[PDB]
RNA sequence: UCUAAGCGCGCACCCCGCCUCGCGCCCCGCCCGGCCGCGCGCCCCAGCCCCGUGCCCCGUCGCCGAGCGGCCCCCGCCCGGG
RNA sequence: CUUCGAUGUCGGCUCUUCCUACCGUCCGCGCGCACCGGCGCGGAAGCGUCGGAUUGUUCACCCGUUCAAGGGAUCGUGAGCU
RNA sequence: CGGAACGGCGUCGGCCGGUCCCGACA
């Protein structure tokens, strides 16, 4: 595929950010395994993730924002809000730049 | 928190041409709180309120924070049935932190928050007069106790995220 | 509590803290509930922390009384227990650990390429002895 | 009927002590009765 | 209001659901204790029931009302089919109660035993045990299989075939009753014990001494769906009620909102 | 991930895996007849008895069902902490595998234990904790002796394979003088420091 | 800093290995080991002095040291001695009879105000009863450690109970009297 | 000194067995096939015995074979008599 | 406060469940406890708490018995009856 | 552990007091 050269770095789509009332799809909470720590979710702010579509057999990407959480939690949105069915799949950040 | 000195003067009448300079010592958080208690003990002890005075001046006192001194405190409290007099001893470096101890002791174990205690007195006490005996057993030459918590040096908790090959050796 | 006791000289790592891997000297012992440490060696200015920071590593320093600044760095100087904790397993961990520290997102990538070349080797190692 | 030994039975059976508000046997120098924490309430019966 | 006087819940509740048995006919589910180191004796033996007698006899009762003298008491005969060992079954304790280990048929399994396992035996394929009955016969993978029981099964039990052309029942299709080796010495003497019986007759006179107590558990007799009066022994409502006397009349207070599971209500009575 | 379930804390360990089978890892407890509840035997027992006479009044059937085997107290515990209603939830608890001991798949799989959660360092001494295993046969499971029968044998011979493992797992790094040195110099000791 | 300690020194003749919180404890009459590990305590033996020093005492932690020293004192007096709990049976117009059973480790006891059943006591694990001709209808208890013969002790006095009418114009019964160290 | 540790006992109550139901499950018989995964020391925290690690790559290039585990497949009535 | 475009309305019958502030039985202690009785507690809802005369009776009374505690459930229970 | 008048050698503290190295009739 586009990317199947990349080794990547684990990490799985726990759910969209939500509060207990409102939820906002426009975001998805990514837990980046392997950061423990707010401050190093930056070292991981901005980078392309992909999320391997079931049905598509293709990877829906999209970029990082901004740091969601004091555990390590990040924040980040796809080229079209993942439909729901993906959550709990496994989402990976590309080591590669490309 | 931080050891403030508050000098004040009730505002200067006819009939009494210059007030006295009253001078205080109050341990606060931040100055503007300082100046808060400055004012109320001088308004009980003194008949002068904040309205009739002006501050004349509040000054930050750092103390040397190298050498571990022990402070015995006398502080008035309100409890649910009233007003009692107390002498709480603590040992910190400096009196900041000794009064800090003494705000979390007397407010942890006899639930009065800052606001509903007044200090009657702060000194540092030599190692033959101490009387608590919590200060007492530290006060010796070499004081060796084992750890208190080894338990706690598990933090790696969240690093491990729970799923450590074996469980840890304290 | 047979060995490793809270004392005067204690070299220890304060685990946690803005002080965070620092291994610093026990210098007075303000209370049960927290301990006076400064380093001079391992620039830790001297501060008060609870005892729950500090865990404690075997290696003794011998201390004179309530040393300050001045004395204990002629004092870390002088004792080989700083040179020696670090030459112990957990010294070389602690090292490792410093080496962890300065982790760059890039640097991951060269890391866990180099993490599987091992597991598959350890795959064939045991392939080879049955 | 017996002598010494019913001296000794007396101290397991009619030596002792009996609190009010528990109803229970205690210590015979006890402060307080177990059960009813802290009573000095107090009392024993003999033949 | 409340109960007023106090009566009973008629009909005992452990014996719920009161229903068809689903079961074919009785069966064992609790087996007698094991004891090791008993006389080695089978457990159980399956009959048919047949008319009852009035049998007279003599109570030796110490501090009896009729100690010493005669009396008379009913006793219901049951033909025993001498049964045959058809098969030895073996169970292993395991965490999930017993779990099975190995069973093994015998090297010819019974004519009557065959017709078991078809529904008509005439109009059927009868290849049942085609490949079993070519595969032992030679005493070679019996002796291996029975090994297996023993060294894997602590538990063990005949599968017996008991004979319906012996008695009067239009059966003609053996029914399988499993017994059980009890008091054997250590495993392995129970499994010789059976292997010896293995095809062989078996009387009840070997299973049951005389005088002893034994339990029947049997598929009671029915009457097809009955009223309460009947079902569950309630007491007949006033002559004088419309809508009919034969009935309970509340089926549940107002607050516990639905038929509570001990209410009384019509049921198969059998 | 296979957990020996012995030491931790129902309560503080099911927390814990709540979350991961939502993050969807799969994971199954083993050795959960070693749990140990916070509290003495003689209290924690009772809020279960109570907990076991609560039953729905017109039909106990169509009411709260009560697990009493220890692994399915372990599943129902966790199973408070799932949306077992809905779908993802749904998913989740089955991925979860409760064995007491370690009879069949879990006999061999790697076992993570949980640090946060053990019980040995989560209470102070002298809290009072009781095994599941003692409230298990007390609010009635049977099968007791008969899981004491598997795991007694599974250790006698699992004994004996570590003697054995002792010796190939020497003869495993005697032979790591290969590209396994050229390896870890250029990762381990890199100043990667892993 | 606090700690509580109550150093006891072993007898000479007494050897004590203290591995964990387990104590074997071996001198004339035999063995015992007893398992102290329901409660924190350093007890680092060393010199000719067991220490129990307890560490951080709290309120029920300054109890432990001292229960713990006076029990391992009870381990060794009992092996060089052995304490022989000896109790008197007592009765009124139905006098009690009593039968040692099991080669001195059983006792059977009987006709306790006439009543027909047959009470029966076994011993604990490292106690033997023996019947005593030193004073008529004296017990003697005799065991290598308290816990082990003093609780066969609590069972006798126990088995023999009147069921109803006042105990104390009813004091049938068997109650133990001497608790001296001497027999095994 | 009845409790703080430790320990003996102890209610027509409770819980369990026995007893009624039973989802599922299992061993054989018929049949004897298909399919997926790859991962094991234990014990103990006041001896914690040299600790405070490790994994951190399920496609990322891993899937052969075995050994271990799982999954799946089955198996009529009508018709008479009770 | 809720129901007037109506929640059928006292008791009895009948039937099920509960509650405990326990009347007898079960349990261990206390007494002004010799015994037999009686009495005072604490645990305990397993079981029993009836047959009748008069009144619609909820009561109330009386007679007899293996001596006989109270209550709740829309004053449980009218497309169950009367 | 909705909730009192009363109790609690339960556990950590404080206040006002007397003793006792003329060591708590020897």
């Amino acid at each position: 595929e586009e990317i199947k050269g990349k080794t990547f770095l684990p990490a799985i789509f726990v759910g969209y950010q939500r509060s207990r009332a409102k939820q906002r799809e426009n975001v998805a909470l990514v837990k980046v395994s392997g950061i423990y720590t707010r401050a190093e979710t930056d070292k991981v702010l901005g980078r392309l993730i992909a999320i391997i579509h079931s049905k598509s057999g293709k990877p829906i990407f999209g970029k990082i924002c901004r740091p969601h959480g004091n555990s390590g939690m990040v924040r980040a949105r796809f080229y079209t809000n993942l439909p729901g069915q993906l959550m709990g799949h496994k989402v990976r950040v590309f080591y590669d730049n490309i | 928190m931080q050891k403030y000195i508050v000098y004040g003067r009730r505002l200067p009448s006819e009939k009494f041409p210059e007030p006295e300079v009253f001078r205080m010592t109050i341990y606060a958080p931040n100055e503007i709180v300082a100046k808060s208690r400055f004012w109320y003990h001088l308004k009980s002890l003194k008949k002068i309120k904040r309205t009739h005075g002006e501050i004349l001046d509040c000054q930050h006192i750092e103390e040397n924070g190298d050498f571990v001194k022990n402070f015995g405190v006398l502080l008035r409290y309100r409890s649910r049935v009233g007003q009692h007099n107390m002498y709480r001893e603590v040992r910190e470096t400096t009196s900041a932190r000794a009064m800090d101890k003494v705000y979390s002791e007397m407010a942890g174990q006899c639930r009065a928050r800052y606001h509903d205690i007044q200090i009657i007195n702060v000194k540092e006490v030599a190692d033959e007069d101490v009387r608590r005996e919590k200060v007492a057993m530290f006060t010796q030459k070499g004081v060796r106790f084992p750890h208190p918590c080894p338990y706690v040096h598990v933090k790696r908790a969240a690093r491990t995220a729970r799923f450590q090959d074996r469980a840890p050796h304290v | 509590s047979y060995h490793r006791f809270v004392e005067a000289g204690r070299l220890v790592y304060l685990g946690d803290g803005p002080d965070k891997g620092k291994l610093a000297v026990i210098v007075d012992i303000l209370s049960t509930a927290a301990v006076l440490i400064d380093g001079p060696t391992t620039g830790v200015k001297r501060q008060v922390v609870s005892l729950r920071w500090a865990m404690l590593t075997d290696q003794v320093i011998n201390i004179s009384e309530k040393p300050t600044t001045e004395q204990l760095k002629k004092e870390i100087e002088a004792s080989p227990a700083i040179d020696t904790f670090m030459n112990s397993v957990w010294g070389k961990k602690i090292q490792q650990q410093r080496l962890r520290a300065k982790a760059t997102f890039e640097d991951m990538g060269k890391i866990a390429k180099l993490r599987r070349e091992r597991k598959m080797a350890m795959k064939r190692i045991a392939m080879s002895i049955k | 009927m017996e002598p010494t030994l019913i001296n000794l039975a007396r101290e397991y059976n009619q030596n002792m002590m009996i609190c009010r508000h528990c109803y229970a046997r205690n210590p015979l120098r006890a402060t307080n009765c177990r059960r009813c924490r802290g009573t000095n309430l107090r009392k024993k019966k003999l033949s | 209001s409340h109960r007023k006087f106090s009566c009973c819940r008629k009909g005992n509740l452990g014996y719920l659901p009161r229903k068809r048995c689903t079961r074919g006919r009785g069966r064992c589910k609790t087996f007698p204790p094991d004891v090791q180191g008993a006389p080695i004796h089978l457990t159980a033996f399956l009959g048919y029931k047949a008319g009852c007698t009035h049998v007279m006899r003599f109570i030796d009762h110490r501090g009896s009302n009729l100690h010493n003298r005669q009396a008379i008491d009913q006793a219901t005969i049951i033909d025993a089919p001498p049964m045959i060992c058809t098969a030895i079954i073996g169970y292993a304790k395991t965490p999930k109660g017993l779990r099975a280990v190995t069973t093994v048929w015998a090297a010819h399994i019974a004519e009557p035993a065959m017709r078991r396992f078809y529904r008509n035996y005439f109009h059927a394929e009868k290849t049942a045990f085609s490949t079993y009955m070519k595969k032992a016969a030679d005493g070679t993978y019996i002796k291996e299989q029975l090994g297996r029981l023993k060294q894997h099964a602590d538990v063990i039990r005949i599968v017996a075939h008991t004979q319906p052309a012996l008695t009067p029942l239009k059966q003609k299709k053996a029914d399988i009753m499993e017994i059980q080796v009890n008091g054997g010495a250590n495993v392995a003497e129970k499994v010789d014990y059976a292997y010896a019986l293995m095809e062989k007759p078996i009387s009840i006179k070997d299973v049951f001494s005389v005088g002893a107590q034994i339990d029947t558990i049997s598929i009671t007799r029915g009457r097809g769906f009955e009223g309460v009066v009947t079902r569950w022994g309630v007491t007949r409502l006033p002559r004088k009620t419309r809508r009919g006397n034969r009935k309970v009349a509340c089926i549940g207070a107002w607050h516990p909102a639905n038929v509570q599971y001990t209410v009384a209500r019509a049921g198969q009575m059998g | 991930i296979v957990i020996d379930c012995k030491g931790h804390i129902l309560g503080r360990l099911s927390a814990i895996v709540a979350k991961e089978l939502l993050h969807g890892h799969e994971v199954a407890l083993v050795r959960c007849e070693k749990a140990i509840i916070s509290g003495a035997f003689r209290d924690v027992k009772a809020h279960y008895l109570k907990k076991m006479h609560k039953r729905t009044n017109f039909n106990h059937l169509r009411g709260p069902f009560h697990f009493r085997a220890p692994a399915e107290i372990v599943r129902r515990t966790i199973r408070g902490m799932i949306p077992y209603k809905t779908v993802r939830g749904s998913d989740a608890m089955s991925r979860l595998r409760v064995y007491d001991g370690i009879p069949p798949c879990c006999a061999r799989y790697k076992r993570v234990v949980c640090p946060s959660a053990m019980a040995y360092l989560c209470l102070r001494p002298e809290r009072r904790r009781c095994e599941v295993g003692r409230v298990a046969h007390e609010i009635g499971w049977q099968h007791a002796a008969d899981v004491e029968r598997y795991e007694k044998r599974r250790l006698e011979e699992c004994d004996k394979w570590y003697q054995d493992k002792i010796q190939i797992d020497k003869k495993i790094a005697e032979a790591a003088e290969k590209d396994a040195e050229l390896q870890r110099i250029n990762a381990e000791l890199a100043k990667y420091g892993y | 800093p606090l700690c509580s300690s109550m150093t006891i020194k072993v007898p000479t003749d007494v050897e004590c290995t203290i591995n964990k919180r387990v104590v074997t404890v071996k001198g004339k009459k035999g063995t015992l080991v007893r398992d102290f590990s329901h409660a924190p305590l350093d007890i680092t033996h060393a010199n000719d002095t067991i220490s129990v020093a307890v560490w951080f005492p709290r309120g029920k932690r300054n109890a432990l040291p001292r229960t713990i020293c006076s029990h391992i004192e009870n381990m060794f007096k009992g092996v060089t001695y052995g304490f022989e709990y000896k109790m008197r049976l007592a009765y009124a117009h139905f006098p009690i009879a009593a039968t040692v059973v099991d080669n001195n480790k059983a006792i059977e006891i009987r006709n306790f105000m006439h009543q027909i059943k047959t009470r029966r006591i076994e011993c604990l694990p490292g106690v033997t009863i023996a019947m005593s001709t030193n004073v008529k209808d004296e017990l003697i208890l005799r065991g290598i450690s308290i816990e082990d013969v003093s609780h066969t002790a609590a069972r006798i006095h126990e088995s023999l109970k009147v069921p109803n009418k006042d105990l104390r114009k009813f004091l049938d019964g068997c109650y133990v009297s001497s608790r001296g160290l001497q027999e095994q």
